[PDB]
């Protein structure tokens, strides 16, 4: 809500590392918040941006951060396909397991376009398999809908 | 022909009467208006899919239309724009010489065919295709002082009663609104629909079945009974005229009796259809009109009809209404067709006396008072019969003529003048003898001329509209005044002038006269020894002539081309623009601190502020915002602080300041509907089918690969949008049917409650409006409101949205732009203020070939009128070289003769490349006409100064030296007499700011400046080419 | 062009006349000439292209940007457009109460894109600083997407 | 169905409000019978290609 | 000049197109046209030579 | 008649007030273009007057 947090926000959808890193040098807050509730990782997570992504936690940006409707950026990372993000945002401490307001997983969301090393991925850090949504639905439900073979054999 | 012209001069008389009649008819019928139609023709289809989102328009609407526009003649754009608000706005653009109406015909049809692909939600909204001109005449303003109206008040009342009085006006075209006429809304509350176990969709049915009008039939109908003494129509239930009616119907009945109504359930008003558009003309509530003119109209007459129009109905409508005129331009259009006839009176003024000054005589000076008039009509008659117009660009046209004007009266006086001063011969006899030197060089200069100005018609294709209007005035002006030159000024000279004896060269006695003869006299002898001296010794000034062509070549290199010039219409535009996932709110705070800034700091200069909300240009989003600025007559804007050059950048620096805005305040262009500043319309187009998101990829790198040579790009801008967030709704499809809810019933709740549905029509006065239904803004505005919406499944227990529904945010693009059927966005710019456009195009058409495979570029707007072109001028320029070579070879009888004449172009040329230098001005189409119109005059001067020699060594064998030296005596008066008139009723377009300040100025500088040159060198060069060609030959 | 024009208005009055099975597959009103000016072929030299796969990218990427020229006024394709063809089997629908009618009805209630509105739509309340549109269905856009429909 | 008043409001108001503005035209009439037809005759100026 | 439009357009695609697709004219009457007129120039020629 | 109650021809009654507001000028151009040759022809003011 400050001046110095929706340049931040700004300059990290567009993929600037420069201003992002001298945004940060005078104190900006890494925490900041759109008005949909989204800092600078969500847009990060969710362009595809690595190397700036990297550089937001260090500076103490909150990993497990959810918007005005529960979704972390392992949520936008795990469900387009970012698995140098997923590996990291997983290092530094996120929450596989979350939920948001509706109440998938990240693994409901990897399920559904077929990124399968995320899978293998989150299932290697802990990521419940037998864990459902409002709708009573798991992975391995999603992931027979669709009709895959790989995601249907990793679930066993 | 002349000598025909002595003997019979009533004859002469006659033509000259017709031909000035013939210009009456042509003063009272010709059409005045500021431009004409230059741009290419082109037409603007639009649809409104309500609700909607920009690629449900994509791929519902633009698509279709875009398979569909097969078999149309002369097509070369199909641009297009699909908006997050559901408007699409598909633009063609056909050749220069095409018909609109055939063409908007054809569109028209190909539509009508493509129309049952659309859905059943767009036919009913329907779509417009209409001519794009983007040429408001003028706009008109209605408010309500007292407070106690709205926008959605003042615009009913302009519709149903004002737009259809002004549209039976004279000349009156198109009639666009701001704002919406009535209809009548539901706002429901699902809080309450609930309760009573409805939806928004039994109530669009009870909507749809208790308003439609029903067909009954008649009584007593054929076939009859015999017998039967009566016929008269039957009628049914009819549609619902007040609001209150539709509180009235019924949409179920519960077990104990308690009948329901909408009243209950809903909220019913009057109010506007769409209400994304917010009007306020200086924060007052306000709407208004938009009048553009008929295509051969007169706009002053047009504008003071209108201005009357609204007065006959000023009384009628209620206390309290006001009407208000924000923006209009005839107020700037009667002054720049007002300040060249008083340039052109003020000319014929000075051309009068300046021969009282030289002559000496009043039935001297009289001629040419006389012969302009006569050539000033015939040429608005030839406009006149050709269809074409009174506009800026025409009446300059014969303003820089008017030289040529006045330099084929003075040729044909003076002559005749120094003969019966030589000789003593009468005027009869002076001037059969004079015209016994004249009338083949007159001939010659037409020709010449004609090949001069005539090729500037067939140039590239949006400057061929405005070369074209400059060629024909400038060529009918000098064909009337070559042939009032061999008809009706030597009559005059036959009758009008009075007797002299020979020996009166003229002394002059006591005033201004007596001296100015004789230093007339001493300078002449003077001039002629220097000109002697000068032909002693060639190589100087042979040698100079080359440092002149090659500073000249020089000059033309720093002259940075442009269009045409900016002016002070007396208005500007202010351009709001915030960031992503803005509101209204918002945009009025900053609309609001813009009307304050300009009515508490410039009320000395503005007179009113027109602000729009969600009007913006590239964009009619809920995020931006536009304001017409109005600014005070010109005599209370006096000074250079006080013009709109000024005006915009203290606006732009204190706006600067508006924390999360771009705004930006520019003045209009000189063509509004044409491109501006120079720039360039790039564009990417993806032809492998890739997605939005990696052409958006490659854009940003283009954009980061081109501010890397800002040598020649200064500023590369995105004209499109940035993605922006956006609500997904996925629809759970097993848990919707398994507790029996019908999908169409989903989608039909979701849609009407947040996107507005319209329903039917109702009458009201006499006049169909809309029935549109809606939720209550208190219930739309967040999600988790969602879950107030119940629908109803077939087991009457009403389900939420929440057990069917998950929610997610996506940045999806608000605006999605394509060009010729493939997705693509475009890219702007300009070249650096040193660098040629030509040298951007080739940088970023080899910038464009390093991007992702399947990325192309195309170039659009008057960038594509550039490829298709730019060879044009120096071919043309060629051929016009040979034929003037040609004709003059033949007005000789010499191949070597005409370089002499041919080797003055370049001096009327530097002066107006460095009078424009010294003051800054650019290379517009004023300056090239300008530099054309020297060199005709000049080339005009030299012509008749090398057939005296001529004529002068063949008749009278006098000698090549000695002939030369008579013939630039003899000439020398003449050519100061041309060229003092015109820099003298020149000099006011150079000075006169204010209004046609850049225009005036823009012709002036470069005639002033090619003139004083071409008049001082070419007194003195082409004597030298004259004797250096005949010594080579 | 004045000649089409009249030939065209008149189909008005008749359009609403033929079913919704005609119209919506686009009837063409063309001037022509009865003989091809030219033909244009188009060949995969190596291989990995079928008729169809050819005939797809002519129709998508080379037809329209070619009928919308100056001087063609008609243009026929020798192959088609792709098209999610769905073949269907009596043996199976039987098996499963079911017929072609339902098939279509579930085909476009779940192939469709709905007029969703508007987040802080218009006219919104005092206190709103967020603007954005919303999304429920989309044209499924492959073929693993059309065989989840339920 | 439409009776003349119904159909004066909603078929021929509606479209003589756009049939100004055409260029050479010396008058317009207007027919609206009991039988919903309705009729609008535009008479334009001689020398005009109709 | 509806061939050579065409036959420009068709250049404008070609570098789009995936690997291996490629562009045959079987049937052009205008290869003729443009023949049958430059065998009676150049024979218009030779006649004034002659 | 009453106010707000105007009248307008229409039809060949309209050509008739066409005519007859045309007439008067027809008259005039037709005689000033005698005038005109006459005084072109003989080269004198007086013979067309006469």
């Amino acid at each position: 809500g400050s001046d110095l947090g929706k340049k931040l926000l700004e300059a990290a959808r567009a993929g600037r590392d420069d201003e992002v890193r001298i945004l940060m040098a005078n104190g900006a807050d890494v925490n900041a918040a759109d008005v949909v509730g989204w800092t600078p990782l969500h847009l990060a997570a969710y362009w595809g941006h690595l190397e700036i992504v990297e550089v937001l936690l260090k500076n103490g940006a909150d990993v497990n951060a959810y918007d005005t409707l529960g979704s972390t950026p392992l949520h936008l990372a795990a469900h387009f396909g970012h698995l140098e993000i997923v590996e990291v945002l997983l290092k530094n401490g996120a929450d596989v397991n979350a939920k948001d307001d509706n109440g998938i997983t990240p693994l409901h969301l990897a399920a559904n376009r077929g990124h399968l090393e995320i899978v293998e991925v989150l299932l290697k850090y802990g990521a419940d398999v037998n864990a459902q949504d409002k709708f009573g639905k798991t992975a391995f439900d999603i992931s027979i809908n669709n009709g895959n073979e790989d995601l249907a054999e990793i679930l066993q | 022909m002349p000598n025909f012209f002595i003997d019979r001069p009533i004859f002469a008389w006659v033509i000259a009467i017709i031909i000035m009649l013939a210009g009456g008819l042509a003063i009272l019928k010709l059409p005045v208006a500021q431009y004409p139609t230059i741009a290419p023709p082109a037409v603007t289809i639009s649809a409104s899919y309500p609700g909607a989102d920009a690629k449900t328009v994509q791929d519902t609407v633009t698509q279709v239309i875009e398979q569909n526009m097969n078999g149309i003649d002369n097509l070369m754009y199909m641009s297009s724009n699909s908006d997050s608000t559901g408007t699409v706005q598909i633009t063609l653009t056909f050749e220069s010489g095409t018909d609109a109406d055939i063409a908007q015909v054809q569109v028209q049809n190909k539509l009508q065919l493509a129309m049952p692909l659309l859905p059943q939600e767009v036919q009913q909204q329907g779509v417009s295709v209409e001519k794009s001109s983007s040429s408001f005449l003028m706009v008109v303003g209605v408010i309500n002082t007292d407070g106690t109206m709205t926008q959605e008040d003042i615009s009913d009342y302009v519709a149903a009663n004002m737009k259809d009085a002004i549209s039976r006006t004279s000349g009156v075209g198109d009639v666009q609104l701001f704002g919406s006429q009535y209809a009548m809304r539901i706002w429901m509350n699902p809080n309450e629909l609930n309760k009573f176990q409805l939806t928004p969709v039994d109530v669009i049915t009870a909507i749809k079945a208790q308003n439609a009008q029903v067909a009954a039939g008649q009584l007593g109908g054929t076939p009859p009974v015999k017998g039967q003494q009566l016929n008269a129509s039957i009628i049914a239930q009819t549609r619902l005229t007040s609001t209150e009616e539709f509180g009235k119907i019924l949409l179920k009945v519960n077990q104990d009796g308690s009948r329901v109504l909408l009243r209950d359930v809903a909220k019913i008003e009057l109010g506007g259809e769409n209400y994304d558009i917010i009007a306020e003309f200086n924060g007052q509530p306000a709407s208004g009109l938009g009048i553009k003119l008929a295509t051969g109209a007169n706009a002053l007459d047009t504008a003071a009809a209108i201005r009357a129009e609204l007065a006959k109905m000023e009384p009628f409508f209620p206390s309290g209404l006001k009407i208000v005129y924000p923006y209009d331009t005839t107020p700037f259009v009667k002054i720049s067709i007002h300040e060249v006839v008083k340039t052109l009176v003020e000319a014929i003024i000075l051309v009068f006396l300046v021969m009282y000054l030289f002559l000496q005589n009043f039935r001297a000076t009289l001629i040419p008072t006389i012969a302009v008039p006569v050539v000033l009509l015939g040429t608005f008659a030839v406009l006149a019969a050709f269809g074409f117009s009174i506009n800026t660009l025409t009446m300059f046209g014969m303003v820089l003529a008017i030289g040529l004007l006045v330099d084929d009266a003075i040729v044909v006086v003076e002559n005749v003048e120094r003969v019966m001063a030589e000789e003593g011969l009468p005027p009869k006899e002076a001037t059969r003898k004079s015209m016994g030197q004249i009338q083949g060089a007159l001939v010659g200069i037409a020709m010449v001329l004609s090949a001069v100005f005539v090729p500037m018609a067939f140039f590239g294709g949006s400057t061929g509209a405005i070369y074209r209007q400059f060629s024909i005035t400038i060529v009918s002006a000098m064909a009337l005044s070559v042939l009032v030159a061999l008809i009706l000024t030597p009559a005059l000279c036959a009758t009008m002038l009075k007797p002299i004896a020979k020996g009166d060269h003229g002394e002059g006695k006591k005033g201004f006269f007596g001296w100015f003869n004789r230093m007339f006299e001493k300078s002449t002898h003077h001039y002629t020894d220097s000109v002697g001296g000068i032909l002693r010794s060639t190589g100087r000034y042979l040698v100079l002539y080359l440092i002149i062509v090659v500073g000249m070549a020089y000059l033309f290199v720093r002259l940075p081309s442009s269009f045409l010039p900016d002016e002070d219409q007396g208005v500007f535009m202010t351009m709001v623009q915030l960031p992503a996932g803005a509101t209204q709110e918002r945009t009025q705070k900053v609309l609001n601190e813009v009307t304050h800034y300009y009515l508490t700091k410039e009320k000395n200069n503005v007179e009113s502020v027109f602000a729009v909300n969600g009007f913006g240009f590239a964009g009619r989003g809920q995020n931006t915002g536009i304001a017409f600025v109005s600014l005070k007559d010109w005599a209370d804007r006096p000074g250079e602080e006080n013009k709109v050059e000024a005006i915009t950048m203290r606006a732009t620096r204190a706006f600067s300041q508006i924390k999360d805005a771009m705004v930006f305040a520019f003045n209009l262009p000189a063509i509004v509907e044409l491109g501006t500043a120079t720039g360039f319309d790039f564009e990417l187009i993806d032809q492998a089918g890739l997605g939005h998101e990696k052409l958006t990829q490659a854009r940003n790198q283009l954009l980061a690969e081109a501010a890397k040579h800002p040598d020649m790009l200064t500023s590369v801008r995105p004209n499109g949008l940035e993605d922006t967030p956006q609500f997904k709704i996925d629809i759970d499809q097993e848990k919707a049917q398994a507790l029996g809810v019908s999908i169409n019933d989903i989608n039909t709740t979701l849609g009407a409650a947040w996107g507005g549905s319209y329903v039917n029509d109702f009458i009201d006065r006499g006049r169909v409006k809309k029935v549109y239904v809606m939720s209550e803004a208190k219930y739309r505005m967040l999600p988790d409101d969602i879950g107030d919406w119940y629908v109803r499944a077939a087991d009457g227990q009403m389900v939420p949205f929440s057990a069917f529904s998950s929610s997610r945010w996506e940045y999806g693009s608000p605006r999605l732009e394509r060009y010729n059927g493939l997705p693509s966005m475009e890219i702007l710019g300009q070249a650096a203020p040193g660098k040629s456009t030509g040298e951007a195009m080739e940088l970023m058409e080899q910038l464009a070939s390093k991007l992702p495979t399947g990325v192309g570029y195309d170039w659009t707007g008057m960038s594509y009128q550039e490829r298709l072109s730019g060879n044009q001028a120096p071919s043309l320029y060629a051929i016009s070289l040979i034929v003037v070579f040609l004709c003059l070879a033949a007005l000789y009888e010499s191949w070597s003769i005409p370089f002499s004449v041919m080797l003055v172009v370049p001096l009327g040329v530097i002066g107006a490349l460095l009078a424009a230098t010294f003051r800054g001005l650019t290379n517009d189409v004023y300056f090239q006409v300008g530099l054309l119109t020297t060199i005709g005059l000049s080339a005009k001067n030299a012509i008749l100064i090398v057939e005296f020699a001529k004529d002068l060594m063949d008749k009278e064998g006098k000698g090549l030296i000695e002939a030369t030296l008579d013939a630039v005596r003899m000439r020398l008066r003449p050519i100061l007499m041309t060229s003092l008139a015109f820099i003298l009723g020149v000099m006011p377009l150079v000075i006169s700011t204010g209004a046609g300040s850049g225009a005036q100025n823009a012709v002036g500088t470069g005639v002033m400046g090619g003139m004083v040159t071409a008049t001082v060198l070419a007194i003195f060069f082409v004597p030298v080419f004259f004797v250096v060609v005949r010594r080579r030959f």
